[PDB]
């Protein structure tokens, strides 16, 4: 696969690395998502517990206490906007 | 492509459970099935009914019962749901009757 | 940076690699986007010209003939859905 | 943080052009500015006016003219737009008057 397909494939692989551990196999629990953030995000381990909790709460749009794949894409989009804004000044 | 092998008899009643609706209130739901000609695919709603309603109904527990499964019922059935994001349930069950055309 | 931040950073870098070549520096023209697809997508070079044109047309939601960054994220989301659906069977 | 250095005189009229609206029809628009106390930030709409409307208006070409820029006008001005996706324009201009408090 090409560099772009490989990067996307890596990001999808990360999701499933954690989503299948407990509860629903294809969604992220509060526990799984916090773990994903703390281990996969550069600044994840340094965030306040209250701020991770607010982050996870907001990602959940359908309000079922579960972060599906589409919610994870919202997170990726937020990260992309952050890096893009920094580069513009 | 994944499908469950289920044997059935023509004109014989059959009941099955198709969960999916989360712990939240009754959300939206859509019925879809893949077959050669497809003549059973109907749109299920939490408040309303159609033609397939007379052919088969859904139990309050989210089940499905048919007065008599015939050749028209043959094929593969599939369940699906629609939330506020895009969390849908995927499941296909292969059903076939004894005597076929 | 962590694996996830690195992958996102790579994807953002690809966008700007092509967006700055002509016209607006921060958006993808029809030419830039077609080039991005043909060079960065595994199957990009094998797609019909008509299908690339339809793809680029649809990505443009605001209808200004320019594919901004938010439109590129829609593309990434579409790729992610494709790979996810294949894995489920 | 980026800002343009622009000199101005208190009570002196000033005109500036703040483009952003694409080739499409008149879309939405929002006015925002960062200052110490901030007392000029107003919400601009394609169909309506407010208090700042009397302090400054926008030309059909998407410009801005002030009858007399004073200390209250000081600070940094910024333009912004809202489309169907999220394509906004970022630009901050630093403006200061001769005599200051």
């Amino acid at each position: 696969a090409s560099p772009l397909d490989q990067a996307i494939g890596l990001l999808v692989a990360i999701f499933h690395k954690y989503s299948g551990r407990e509860g629903d196999k294809h969604t992220l629990s509060k526990k799984e998502l916090k773990e994903l953030i703390q281990k996969e995000l550069t600044i994840g381990s340094k965030l306040q517990d209250a701020e991770i909790a607010r982050l996870m709460e907001d990602l959940d749009r359908n309000k079922d206490q579960e972060v599906n794949f589409q919610e994870y894409v919202t997170f990726l989009g937020a990260l992309a906007l952050i890096y893009n804004e920094a580069l513009k000044g | 492509a994944m499908a469950q092998n289920i044997t059935a008899r023509i004109g014989e009643p059959l009941v099955l459970k198709c969960k999916g609706a989360p712990k939240k209130p009754p959300q939206r739901l859509e019925w879809k099935l893949n077959t050669g000609r497809t003549e059973a695919w109907k749109v299920l709603s939490p408040q309303g009914g159609g033609p397939w309603d007379s052919v088969a109904r859904v139990l309050p527990n989210g089940s499905l019962f048919l007065p008599a499964v015939g050749i028209q019922d043959e094929g593969i059935f599939r369940c699906q749901a629609m939330n506020r994001n895009g969390k849908e349930t995927k499941s296909n069950y292969r059903v076939r009757v004894y005597q076929i055309p």
